[PDB]
């Protein structure tokens, strides 16, 4: 049973309506199921432990028995009259609301009390590493004590109550074994209150540490089910939400990104220059679109973000072409009639809006750093919005210069300030971008081995690629973490892949002389580096031309392997290299024993 | 908020209700139910 | 076998559903409160992981849930 | 009152739903087969449209469906 | 109960599983509920009637009692073990499958038998209108008979069995009253087997006809709930499906439709001519875009349809400008760089595809019809598809001419063949079009009083307007039909509106001298023509500038009135003008009595 | 088509099933149930 206890308000006959939460002057009795007593007992148990320090310091008020907050009522206990009717409990143990209040504020008040002392006991305990993980190692007690008698700073609490803290301590450190009163010798065994827990944390030499290897697994299992690593290369529309894209604002360096390497950025590849004009704040400036191609951020295929083009440390040659100086650098949109990459001359450019200029010309924004005047780090920045560009077939964001007077000097300059580190930040997660279009769902499998070397590094913050990369990256840490894809152990991961290579290379051999019986020693090893190359750089699985990894099978395969692989690790997964791991722990205890030996001499 | 009457023991627009958070009882149902392999059995 | 703690979960799971009782009736979905005592049974025998070790767990009228039930 | 023919409809309607019994269990929705005999009653009195004419229809243990039921 | 009968297969105790459809050597007994016996009895009853003709002609096989196909089993009868458990029926009457087969093929075999005779009886019966609808009117039997003894063609069956058909007849026509054997006189009352039914169809002088007025109502009620007339001016997105658009291919006459009168059709309003070229089938032709504006079907905002531009009977002046002749007329798409209505000269037109040319020049397609050579009716025709125009910001469908050699003669011609009757047929219902955009849902209330006089007649086949017109049109026939919106009876329809005008004109009077107390005699009459103008031309309610009808209240109001209005008509709704209607029926019976009077003399 | 077993009296992939239309029994559930005001009561 569970929930609050109910009782037949109509008396005797208890039906699915003659019940009612048995409330009263104390609040409502909620049932205390077996396991929920484990907690409140485990919590109180950790407080009772500090008994010797509560009396010493006259705080506290006696040991806290959980049997002081409960009661022994009886009735039907459920979550609702209907279902509570199927849990007739007699003399169960319930805790009334007003009690659920004290057991709370008591464990809270006492928790402070101890939390404090417990902190002093520690700066003194750990102040001599009472924990080794291979074999033993003593340190003659006299010295030890006479030593901490020093180190411990005058405001601890282990100097005001030595054997009032010691008695608390003995129950937390199975290192300190108190000398028995009637034989005046230790005990071999150490009996700290955490008897079992402390036994099951020792780094057992057979397998690393059960508490470790156990969690590193349940931890990975969490992720595997959580983010949705499963279904990682699913071939079908998936809401961007399914990718929980967060804290995702990637930055670049356009005016370098080739147009074909990333759809969201077209260029004005035209013969001559395209000097246009525009009255901005009265003054008339001339946008240039200089000698080179001047790659500009396209506006369509640009998920309403927060574009913030930073222009700093980048050269600013106002020294040579004086034409450049005087011009306030500024991010400006450019609506063109004919599609760009077909826009020849000025009459082609519909209009030009200065979405964000920089007050003060190019001769105050400068700063000489050895001849080559740089740009005082400043951030121009628009706030592009999907629909502010409705209808408008062609429009481009360009972080240019806005020259107040074009001249012969700036005839080979080309004032694109795009060489600066632009940082787009998708401000509306629901919508992603792929191959130049804005969508609401991705098709994972499509984005695999479909980008090129740099059609990946040039991805646009929160676009399929960047999403089908953030995803693999989780799955990449589950294998990297739990599975042993980094040793000659032909693990579950590199194993799922090997079975694909076989089934694959086996049918490609079917029909024709079949002169080559499948290899296997070579297949195991080829798939080992395939699974390994993945854990290594999760990204690669997106680039066209990557051995194994990019065939449709793998990944879809890998994950579902790694999947079941985590759901069976056992507990002693740590047996892997638990030999050198062990031998390394003995190595430490031998060096730490060496320490105790000095504590033992210096302070005799 | 139209009156109902019995469907549920409380009317919403009912007499003397009272929204009033208390730092003491942080509202919470049951999300973290453990089901992982080792822990569910 | 449905050991003590494993009933805590399925009860804690069903408990969080029963809670929504007033909305199940209102919208004619659901089908009454889900008692965990509708999926189990009261068999008795030896319960272990293998004949060898199951021999040391004679349980009488324990509460087990059959496979087809562990399904519902 | 639920005259003979008006039971034909509500039965013909429920009949077309019971049919889908195997799919209701499979998918844990539904809540058992809907018998029309769960919404009616067996009252008895005079049943008409107005006191005057209802006086000429003494029906004993007829099958009537109450308003709140005609709702479910 | 209903369904097949089940019985406890496990015996005695019948639970929700110890049941099983009681099948066997005869099939499965399905229960025969009270009403379902009414049908099979009503069907057999109509066959037994023909008893005298079955014996006469040695066919048949005795009267068909429905009690010959059933049985008296007993068990639980439901649709499934679970629910059949709540219908314990004892000695119910079930019909086994193999029986449900005969009662079927018997009623079918016999039905043919009678269907035939029953047809002969008729050509003779109705061959002297035995049905009047006001007062009576006889026709001395001798004459009548001695008359039909003539007319009836030699291959009837009423001449081979006179009083073998007569006996069947007497039961279908309460006009023929047989003379009683032991008093040798009629009976006043006529006792045809359809005693009641025939009584309740007579046009009762108090109210037209119960059978009529009753149906004309249930009929309207069907529609009202069906199509979804309710919710007719709902203000919120509605799937086009909710409008069941079918059999919907509207035709026009572009090159006339102003661009602003219908978004789906832009025009090349440019100064000079825009002669372009294109190699079509080797030969090089020149698309013209002549002197005038040349309105062309825009491609975007064009729901992938089946455009079929017919060019016939329309002038073809190859007589004057010889330039026109020789050019094969053809529907051609035109992708322009700069948006049309901004496309000045040839270099602007990206490309031109001949989506469908007409084989043979303009001098074989002609046909002289009094000087002015016309176009031999022929249909050019593309099959535009939403996505075949993906990306392509500007593209237009144009049914032009394709001149093989532009000349001075065709300098004021302008070869747009759009003056022809184009017929677009939406080939993909799911997607509609509104104000130039393609959507999947309409917002009804939006399309009311939002089109102009011709922003309606220029609507594009299966576009919101055409959908929010097909809808009102149903609701327009429900009122036109059921409700009396065509008499001074201030009906439920014109009444729902009057209450809106009041509540409306009443608050517009609130605040300020309120010198005008609402009228009402003038309001009733104004709303009467408003509801009337609607029934009249349902469309109007879309045009901006229509009195009353176009205020947001009405319609949303009207329908919900007309709604409840139909759900209460009573049965005697026909009482409306049931006076002149009656007086007109007596008028007919007086003229029909006049007929019987001649049948009575000529053939004595 | 994976075997089920009891949920429903028939397996789909079950032994000797048989798709076979007969002009005689035109398959039909219950769509035209009458509910209009006058006719439902
Ligand atoms: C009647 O329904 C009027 C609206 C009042 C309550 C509607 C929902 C908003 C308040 C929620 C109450 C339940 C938990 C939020
Ligand atoms: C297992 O599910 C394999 C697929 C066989 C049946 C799937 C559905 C197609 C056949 C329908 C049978 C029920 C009525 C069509």
């Amino acid at each position: 049973p569970t929930g609050k206890l109910w009782r037949p308000v109509g008396t005797s006959v208890a039906t699915i309506d003659s019940l009612a939460i048995v409330s009263d002057r104390f609040g409502q009795y909620s049932f205390v199921n077996e396991g929920m007593r484990e907690t409140f007992s485990k919590a109180l148990f950790d407080i009772n432990m500090w008994q010797p320090l509560f009396q010493a310091t006259k705080t506290g008020c006696g040991p806290i028995v959980l049997s002081s907050f409960t009661t022994t009522t009886s009735g039907y206990v459920g979550a609702t009259a209907g279902d509570a009717l199927d849990n007739p409990v007699t003399n169960g143990v319930f805790i009334s609301t007003v009690q659920i209040m004290n057991l709370q504020r008591t464990i809270a008040a006492r928790m402070r009390d101890v939390a404090l002392w417990q902190k002093h006991l520690d700066t003194a305990m750990t102040m001599l590493t009472p924990d080794i993980s291979a074999g033993s190692a003593s340190c003659n007690w006299k010295s030890l004590l006479a030593f901490a008698k020093d180190i411990l700073p005058l405001d601890n609490l282990c100097l005001t109550y030595p054997n009032e803290f010691y008695n608390v301590a003995i129950h937390r450190y199975p290192a300190l074994k108190p000398g028995n009163p009637d034989t005046k010798l230790p005990d071999a065994q150490a009996h700290p209150l955490g008897e079992v827990a402390g036994a099951f944390n020792a780094a057992t030499s057979e397998v690393g540490s059960l508490v470790g290897s156990s969690s590193t697994l349940s931890q990975a299992i969490s992720t595997m089910a959580g983010k949705d690593l499963d279904l990682i290369e699913a071939d079908t529309p998936l809401p961007v939400s399914v990718f929980t894209p967060s804290l995702a604002p990637r930055s670049y360096r356009p005016a370098f990104i080739k147009p074909e390497d990333a759809k969201w950025i077209a260029e004005f590849n035209n013969s001559s220059l395209i000097r246009k004009t525009l009255t901005y704040s009265g003054a008339t400036y001339t946008v240039q679109l200089g000698p080179g191609p001047t790659r500009v951020i396209d506006m369509n295929a640009m998920i309403d973000s927060v574009l913030t083009l930073d222009v700093s440390g980048t050269i600013l040659p106002y020294d040579t072409n004086p034409d450049l100086s005087t011009s306030v650098p500024a991010f400006v949109l450019i609506q063109t009639s004919v599609p760009i990459q077909q826009v020849t001359t000025a009459a082609n450019i519909t209009a030009i809006t200065v979405v964000s200029a920089a007050g003060a010309s190019a001769i105050n924004l400068a700063i000489n750093v050895r001849g080559q005047p740089r740009f005082n780090m400043l951030h121009l920045q628009a706030t592009f919005e999907r629909e502010t560009i409705t209808g408008i077939p062609y429009i481009y964001g360009l972080g240019t210069f806005l020259i107040p007077s074009p001249t012969s000097s700036s005839n080979f300059s080309n004032p694109t300030l795009m060489d600066g580190l632009l940082t787009v930040t998708p401000v509306l997660l629901r919508e992603t971008t792929y191959k130049g279009e804005v969508v609401d769902a991705i098709v994972p499998a499509t984005v695999m081995a479909n980008q090129t070397s740099e059609e990946v590094a040039s991805a646009l913050a929160n676009d399929a690629i960047v999403l089908v990369s953030n995803h693999l990256n989780k799955l990449a840490n589950v294998v990297g973490d739990a599975i042993p894809v980094a040793s000659r152990t032909d693990d579950s991961a590199t194993s799922a892949i090997v079975s694909r290579l076989a089934v694959q290379h086996k049918l490609s051999q079917v029909g024709q002389a079949s002169p080559t019986p499948p290899d296997y020693p070579l297949l195991w090893r080829r798939a080992k580096r395939a699974a390994s190359m993945f854990v290594s750089n999760p990204s690669l699985a997106l680039q066209v031309g990557i051995p194994v990894l990019t065939q449709s099978g793998m990944l879809s395969a890998l994950t579902s392997g790694v999947g079941t692989a985590l759901r069976t690790g056992s507990l002693g997964k740590g047996v892997t290299d638990a030999s050198e791991k062990l031998r390394a722990r003995q190595s430490l205890t031998v060096a730490k024993q060496a320490f105790f030996d000095q504590i033992g001499s210096l302070w005799p | 908020g139209n009156v109902q009457t019995s469907v549920n023991t409380y009317n919403i627009t009912g007499d003397g209700n009272s929204f009033t958070p208390t730092s003491d009882m942080t509202s919470t149902a049951a999300p973290a139910i453990d089901l992982k392999p080792g822990v569910l059995n």
